[PDB]
């Protein structure tokens, strides 16, 4: 019921370089938001929770910041093995739901 | 009984003879000595009630399953000895306790060989069998609860209160639905009383009118609380208690208040409760017309968390009825949501 | 070091019903600081959400399958499993089943997945 | 309240947290300026005195006499009050004291002539039918006791100091006066009880065990006499004691027979009838006696000019006019 | 603190202000908050530890395993958010607890992410390492003692004999033998003394002198009693105690026993004893000239159950000493079989 | 013995059994005719009277001279009992009681006799200390309250330990008695914290009551061994030695490490010596404002009394000569 | 249900060192109140009782086996083993292990033996 | 270093009949004997201890009495399964010692 929408779709970046992704919601989520990472053929994966909060054994480079409508995740220093896609979530009401995807290519 | 007590609010000791009521919770945790009828007249009983149909055993209460704890090694040890090829498994406790429908049979020969005495100190442990007499554990799909024995035995002496004392206890004759009132205990002095036994703490006081104060839960029993030991029996209502009547609770205008029925669907598959009358953190209740109907209670938090800002009842009483348990805060079923609707909300699916 | 693993059928023919089981190794799945939810994932579109349960027995169902699912909690087995009724060539995707910890957002650890096809 | 207490049968001690009862069988007014006010105004309407309720007001009213008429003389007030003893029962007066709506602005006195009387033998000054009857309640218990001038009109005994507890197979109802025990038996009975007064208050249902389906004619204590209305106060094959020695200072009900007294069951016996003593006003013992249908031990009344028997049990023998019999009903 | 008192033996009773020492053994099976330092500066100080080679920790009493079970989830939580690959498991302890060379750093920098203020409500727990960080158990072989911190933690407040109430610890800075203070008590009272602490019950008396009267112990320590809680230090033997200086025993002249010396060779290997001075069933000691001299401790039955019926010793004086443990009766190191000879019987290999 | 207890400073209550000490200090003799038998002798072969161990022991003769005196009448004993009041502190005598061998074989009071047996009083210039009693009576059992009393028979300089209570618990310990109470706390080292006196004898308290008897020196005790001191590390404060020269003469004293009010003390190296005790105020009641001292610590040792505050040996006059303040005429 | 099974080899040359070793299962080799005994039989003969040891460390051996038997208790491993030097033809037997139930009687459970062939 | 004696060192019977074992000791031993089965090729079971205390699964029709240095093992009805060699053990003191044992043939 509550709309998540990520933009930009897809980016392609350099190794070394900054990668941003934002998502938006339909109405205010005060910090109940979490990022996820998919590679191919494999489950999605928790990265940051909370807005903020990183889970354990995630590089420092990931970062979140936002609140209310408006949410970030950039990745400070991209590494080759930053090449998946990313989900943005929120479970402030259930049902809880995902936005469309960014798939970030790493660029040579 | 000879007693002294102090009450080091300002000061008061005083001494002298008769009823003291301790508060005597969680007394199953402790160490105790626990003698059923006797080795060969139980390994008699329970070879009968195999014989005859009843596969296992409901527990009525916590110390019933020490009870059982205890003696298993032994009453294990002894009906190998008369070839009888059965083994009792003791599992853990579910809350709630369901009633079951049997008894065990009081024998009337009692095994042979065997020995007396609860307590023997070397024999040799018996092997598994194929057979199994189990008392509450996961094992429902084995046998159901429609085959199972419960309420079966009865104090006859005991010190609870005082570590390493003997309890005594006899298989009964007849069909009843009481609790064991060998254990416990009420008192009203002044403006206060209590409703207590082994797992049931349970204080009201003198308001404008008699009321529940708060109760202490540990365990969720579904036996009946006796009359004789109860305050104020006559001209009530079972639709107007806190606690239900098919819950152990006790039939008293101590067991009432103002605005409140009773409460059939609330968190009873808890571990441990209490029950208080106080708005949980980060919530507020107002009283208007326009708030929903009663229904099953509901948590304070959702399943990711979230506290849920205000709530409404349409003619309950403030402070609000709630229960506190590891999970978080329940509200009572008259208290529903006033903004958030109630599909998004856990809720209670256990009903007394 | 909690392991989840989904399984199934392969391949479902439409009207006909799907029946999905996961099984929990290095837990258990009556502990009592955890529920249990399934997501599927359209192939190329996006994730879905269908909902959660406790062992107590509250659940959750997503209103965009009309009244069709159903969750189930087997102890013996140590699995919990999904049922979906009346199904059409729409239901293929992924299907992962998820151990989440109560009040902490949506911390959860993830299955494997598995395909699921609806055609003859 | 924290304690430690003691079972000497078997030796085991414990303490902890809880409610304790305690065995207390075996005093200061609301106010100076406002009692002196509320006696005053309960006067010009004719109320001439005080029947007490208990022991406790009765030496409450004798504690506070000479400073109450002392605030009385500095009002300019022509009036005095005097204070007696008590007889038992302790009869009910219809009037209450009533609740000045204000406050009186202002070395014993000479009597004077006009005169309110606290419990004495003075029914003739002014009979029971104007006499004010329970009206203080307790306030604060516990040492000074507080006490204060009830505004409504009740029946009920002060609940402040009453207390009641049962743990396990003994069950206890006590106050300041009355001490009730009770046994469990093959079924819950009345087991030993001591009075140390006789008063006509109701027994608060709040405060009794097991109080449903009870029928007011088997109460061995009557309803009247300020019984418990509770299966805890019944024995098979006894009914309410209406009759008994109620006379008396201080009475204490046991079952037992007599030193020297025999009780049978028969059916040649008498019917029931006012209490008898076991002994003739010369002292001389009667040996047998029989009642209809009992349960032994049977029931006797012991207070100190030596045994009653209850109503049932009747002599054998002996005509029933060279005992002295009971002359007061409930 | 403000008490009252009662003996019902006499029927007295007594209150005001004053010094009290209550019997406390085994107050560590209770519900209580332990709160080592904090949640960083002890992952800290185990990581540290950890890179100079300390394998592991032997502990001190039953109270130090209660506490290193109670935060080894929540230091296992942290330690995996700094990147440490590091585990700490814990297990169960053995009688007697040797003592270990090293002890813990204390930390400079404190770990950097983490938490404060144990008891988090809800974290994600560790995955399990290769590296593991052994809290007692049946681990000796993969690291030895010699490679163990021990005595590590002292107490700065405790509400103990509370339940419900917080212990807060903190890592020692020094380098010390002596046990914890904190939460030892000594009473003398006319004829009548105690050295107590959470684990140690020792009783003295006077008769024509001070002498040892019975000793209740759960739990063999091998530090050091300290002479500020000591009564009557001066001009003492070491050699003339009781229970050995290396296993906690007061040097104090009311650990002495006229014609006994230290008992070096006892039984120290239970899970708790009792020192007593009277005689086992069935047995019958004498002092005679022509017995044997001092050796490890006997049991009174043999390894099939048989009762030894005479006893011999030197000098003693009676009652004899004797151990009550779980698996029967020990005498003293003094006392001998007269007829048995004592490869017959079962002895004990444990020195202190 | 069970009991319960609080902590009013954190609001914790728990109950149980162990060992209590409380603050007791803020009779009834041997035998009727055996006492009486043990003086007569005692009389017989010189021995002028009794001088008391502790104001205990001349309550009880207070509260059985008439008896006595009754006693020695009906037997006819030409002799009886005077008993006075005490005078801190209570010197020792050399000489004891005799037990009886024998036994001699009652509100009407005997008429002045000429011989006198006097107990602890002003009496000395009739006969002096080499000819009393002293320390002659032991507790043979402690508790109801009757307190059972006896005669002994070896001869001892050590204080009656059926009346001693000594307890340490964490960081808190107290020695007690009947008349002493004396808390030391756990600082950075174990010191004296406070101590309160209603009597000053000259007894010995016994090793078996005390903590950390080892390694002691008994000049740097506070309470002087004279005194019935405990030979203990917790009888001792960082700077200071044993106060032989204090205020022993006050009927009741209170040792406490604080200023007393309207003074200051300040440590330097060019104060006077150690020397008797000075009280704070002169005889006119003139406060002296300033104070010195070589090497204390602070806060200062003082004495209270009902007469005013006194310092501690250490401590002196900054400026005011000490020929014009009030100065403790007593050693121990 | 405890079950033991021991193990060894089959045959050793005379003078040198015999070892076996019996595995428990179904129990643990640290619990409180039990012992642990070898037995031999010789063919053609009866039974012959070669001692026991305590987990706590206490030991008896037979005195017919003059100072040439030893055992041990392997925590790790769940196992108690013994050893016997100087290995000739008269110690040639099956070899038994057993667990007795302690302070009762000599109340015990055998394994199902092993052969050691001594040439 | 207690020499245990069997007699007879063998003996035959027939289905349902009674046999008699003795066992000798070289002392007086208390009550501390017991009675081993040993099937061909089996490990020796324990059948009775203490003299007369029977183990759990165990035949009723043994029997054993005797106290002091002379003992006695009965079989009241002997079966087919009861063909097998029988010892007395002794552990009144270490090292235990066993009988040469006694077989029963089926006749």
């Amino acid at each position: 019921d509550i709309q998540m929408t990520q933009s930009p779709s897809s980016l392609s970046a350099s190794v070394g370089d900054r990668v941003t992704i934002a998502c938006r919601a339909s109405q205010s989520i005060t910090n109940f938001l979490n990022w996820y990472q998919q590679k191919p053929g494999k489950a999605p994966k928790l990265l940051i929770y909370a807005v903020s909060n990183l889970q354990s054994g995630v590089p420092s480079r990931f970062s979140g910041s936002g609140s209310g409508t408006d949410f970030t995740l950039t990745i400070s220093s991209v590494r080759p093995e930053d090449f998946a896609t990313y989900f943005c979530q929120q479970s402030y009401s259930p049902p809880y739901t995902f936005g469309q995807g960014t798939k970030v290519d790493i660029k040579r | 009984h000879h007693g002294c007590s102090v009450d080091f609010s300002k000061k008061e000791t005083r001494c002298g003879t008769g009823v003291f009521v301790y508060n005597d919770v969680e007394a199953w945790r402790d160490r105790y000595k626990y003698h059923p009828d006797s080795p060969r007249r139980l390994a008699a009983a329970v070879k009968q009630a195999w014989e005859d149909g009843i596969c296992g055993i409901s527990s009525v209460s916590r110390m019933e399953n020490i009870m059982w704890r205890s003696v298993e090694g032994e009453l294990n040890a002894i009906l190998e000895e008369n070839g009888v090829q059965l083994t009792v498994v003791v599992g853990s406790v579910k809350n709630p306790m369901w009633r079951g429908p049997q008894r065990l049979p009081v024998p009337v020969n009692e095994l042979p060989h065997g020995w007396k005495a609860w307590g023997k100190s070397y024999f040799v442990r018996a092997a598994k069998t194929n057979n199994s007499f189990v008392v509450d554990g996961d094992t429902l799909k084995e046998c159901p609860l429609k085959h199972r024995a419960w309420n079966s035995f009865l104090v006859e002496d005991h010190g609870f209160g005082v570590f390493h004392t003997s309890v005594w206890l006899k298989v009964r004759e007849d069909y009843s639905l009481e609790c064991d009132p060998a254990v416990i205990g009420t008192a009203v002095k002044g403006k206060e009383a209590v409703h207590s036994d082994l797992g049931y703490w349970i204080e009201s006081e003198k308001n404008d009118t008699w009321r529940l104060k708060r109760a202490h839960l540990i365990e969720m029993k579904t036996c009946e609380w006796p009359k004789s030991h109860t305050l104020w029996t006559d001209g009530i209502e079972e639709s107007d208690l806190i606690i239900p009547k098919s819950l152990a609770g006790p039939l008293s205008h101590h067991n009432t208040r103002e605005g409140y029925r009773t409460q059939m669907k609330g968190p009873w598959h808890s571990e441990e409760l209490e029950i208080r009358f106080e708005e949980c953190p980060g919530t507020k209740v107002h009283v208007e017309e326009t708030c929903g109907t009663r229904g099953p209670s509901l948590r304070s938090t959702t399943a990711s968390g979230r506290v849920i800002e205000e709530w409404c009842c349409r003619e309950c009483t403030m402070p609000p009825l709630s229960f506190r348990a590891k999970d978080g805060c329940w509200y009572g079923m008259e208290i529903r949501p006033r903004k958030e609707p109630e599909s998004n909300l856990v809720r209670s699916m256990v009903t007394a | 070091e909690v392991q989840l693993l989904e399984s199934g059928p392969g391949l479902v023919k439409p009207s006909q019903t799907l029946s999905l089981t996961c099984t929990v190794s290095g837990g258990s799945i009556s502990s009592g600081g955890y529920y249990w939810s399934w997501i599927r994932q359209h192939p190329g579109k996006g994730l879905e959400w269908i909902g959660y349960i406790y062992y107590s027995g509250s659940t959750y169902y997503n209103p965009s399958l009309k009244s069709r699912v159903a969750m189930s909690v087997d102890t013996s087995k140590n699995q919990f499993s999904l049922t979906l009724s009346s199904v059409t060539a729409a239901d293929t995707a992924v299907y992962y089943c998820a151990r989440a910890i109560d009040n902490f957002y949506d911390n959860s650890i993830w299955g494997q997945g598995t395909l699921v096809t609806v055609s003859s």
